[PDB]
């Protein structure tokens, strides 16, 4: 997943 | 901010 | 699902 | 006191409204009563800093 | 793509 | 699945070369040049609108006028008693130099200097007077006779 | 040392571009109502 | 602004900007619309110019965006035409100038 | 005195509005009332340098 | 030494452009008014 | 990412490397040439009506 | 004295006006009254200098 | 581009 | 003068 | 965010 | 960062 | 090219 | 005669 | 800033 | 810098 | 091209 | 007879 | 420095 | 400036 | 071409 400005940034491991 | 169809659980 | 969207964007809001 | 609120922002101008109806528009350094001088506009955020701390956004009924 | 949908 | 994050990675490297910050700094770069290329050498010419006295008699030296490439001067005909002078007709030697608009009825000549300091001279003949007016057109002084109110030594049809 | 100037060519195929795309002062129009 | 028509006199800018429309409307001394006789525009492919054909409004676009020029428009009943000199890409944007002539 | 404000700035003249509403174009070298004689004319940062160390900007409500 | 008459040429390439630029004069218009 | 910069630097010394103080002399000598050609041989004639 | 002030210059000849508003023309060798003999002409400079030591200019409030 | 968007 | 878009934190 | 920016901005007017 | 007289000027690590 | 701009 | 754009701090 | 403007000015005046 | 006599005249090293 | 211009 | 812009200080 | 009539007569070093 | 203008002005009404 | 030009 990455943001609108450019840089990505993602969760690691995340369960629901 | 979060594009969360780009998302990965 | 909810869960891995909120600590990404804990972890995009952390990060500049 | 009187509470401004971003109409618009770009890189450079931002346009202001007030609570009574002024409308005004500043610039990197520009003089709004009560809140001082302008010290940064950053336009992706819709946010102005100013010399007094506050800062100015979009409003919340206009965002 | 999450398993609530 | 790492090699689809290095594709990307070269992706925006080579789709968009420019990142944003590059896109400023070009743009930046564009307008300075463009200035650069925009600045006037030296001194700018000063707008200034005169009037003068035109004197006919034999040894008077013809009025001057003051031009700059690419702009208007308005030179506009009056009598002794300051009232409009409708121009009869004129000729311009070196039109090549100095382009004249003129509508036909009106007392004004507009004259713009086509070229940066080549100068010559302009006969205008008037409505009145047998003796039409004789103009030194010079470009590129330290002024702009922006407009001019010619003061022709005669009486005009209008008093 | 070839990959400097490769870079150098693609970003000049930008840049002219986008100088072309400042250069263009689109002309407004009047329109005149009824 | 005021215009003075008195040799002597510095003829008024116009602060434009590189695409946007400067709206210079002619009123006397009274106030009242003074319509436009003719004009005349210098530097014509950095500057464009529209007007309806009556009306006492020039609206200007500023074709080059720093490239400078001056103008002529001549206006009902001045004999005298009124002179303007506008220049492109200054710190401010004149949308709209009032032009108080002195007739 | 009577305070000068800027509108029209290039390299070169400067065009120049009083508080009196009088209007002015000046060079590097001529003479201001009250404000000297000017020593230099800044079109990019849109300044004028005077003899009386007085600058000469745009105004607050116009820049 | 083949930096200096390279850069000779694409400079003068540009000037040529620009002294071309600054050699028009665009002729003045008059609009006649109703 | 230093690739970029020196590329970068590269660029705005090719597609205009007229930097704004050259293009200034430019014009200058520019004008300067064609004032040369614009000074008439001399003291121009005197502008004078006779009779 | 009457003092006069460049209304044109260039290479060569000077047209050159009064506080009378007198019109002349000079050249490099032209006998002028009260400044007396020209010794040369510097178009560019917009000066103009005589034998008299005085130094002939563009009028301040039209240069 | 922040993270404050 | 700034021109954020070019921003990096 | 914004001190990044700010740091920057004093820099530039800092060196001119 | 870049500016508009054309020089670059950057920050060099700030964060929020 | 200026730091007061 | 000095050309601010023609700048070098 | 305006002292590199103002040292090229007497600079040039300086020398014809 | 460069003058209007075609000469380049310039200041050697000034800040502000 | 003079020093006094 | 002088050209001063073949002038040279 | 060249007068009319093609013969160059030149002065050899002068300031002002 | 001048000064050059004068001698070579001076030199060249000495020599024909 | 004389000097007394």
């Amino acid at each position: 997943r990455v943001s609108i400005g450019g840089t990505v940034y993602t969760a690691k491991k995340y369960d629901d | 901010c979060v594009s969360m169809i780009g998302g990965s659980r | 699902c909810t869960d891995a969207a909120l600590a990404a964007l804990e972890y995009h809001k952390s990060n500049a | 006191r009187i509470i401004y609120y971003i109409q618009a922002v770009i890189p450079g101008r931002a346009w202001l409204i007030g609570s009574n109806g002024s409308t005004l528009t500043v610039r990197e350094g520009s003089k709004i009563p009560g809140y001082g001088m302008v010290k940064l506009i950053d336009s992706l955020q819709g946010r102005i800093l100013t010399s007094s701390g506050q800062v100015i956004k979009f409003s919340q009924e206009d965002s | 793509p999450f398993g609530a949908d | 699945e790492v090699i689809d994050k290095k594709a990307f990675k070269d992706m925006t490297r080579n789709l968009y070369p420019l990142n944003p910050e590059q896109v400023v700094k070009l743009k930046q770069i564009y307008e300075t040049s463009e200035y650069a290329k925009a600045a006037t050498p030296g001194t700018p010419p000063k707008p200034t609108a005169t009037s003068q006295f035109v004197n006919l008699s034999p040894g008077s030296t013809p009025p001057v006028i003051r031009l700059s490439q690419g702009f208007v001067s308005s030179l506009v005909f009056l009598d002794s008693t300051g009232a409009p002078w409708p121009i009869a007709a004129y000729d311009l030697g070196d039109p090549s130099s100095f382009n004249i608009q003129w509508d036909k009825t009106s007392n004004t000549l507009m004259i713009q200097a086509t070229k940066l300091y080549n100068y010559g001279n302009l006969a205008v003949r008037l409505r009145g007077l047998n003796t039409p007016v004789m103009l030194t057109l010079i470009p590129g002084q330290k002024a702009v006779d922006y407009r001019v109110d010619l003061r022709v030594q005669g009486y005009g049809p209008n008093a | 040392q070839q990959e400097i100037q490769q870079r150098t060519s693609d970003m000049l195929t930008a840049a002219t571009q986008l100088v072309q795309d400042w250069k263009q002062v689109e002309t407004q129009v009047y329109t005149e109502g009824t």
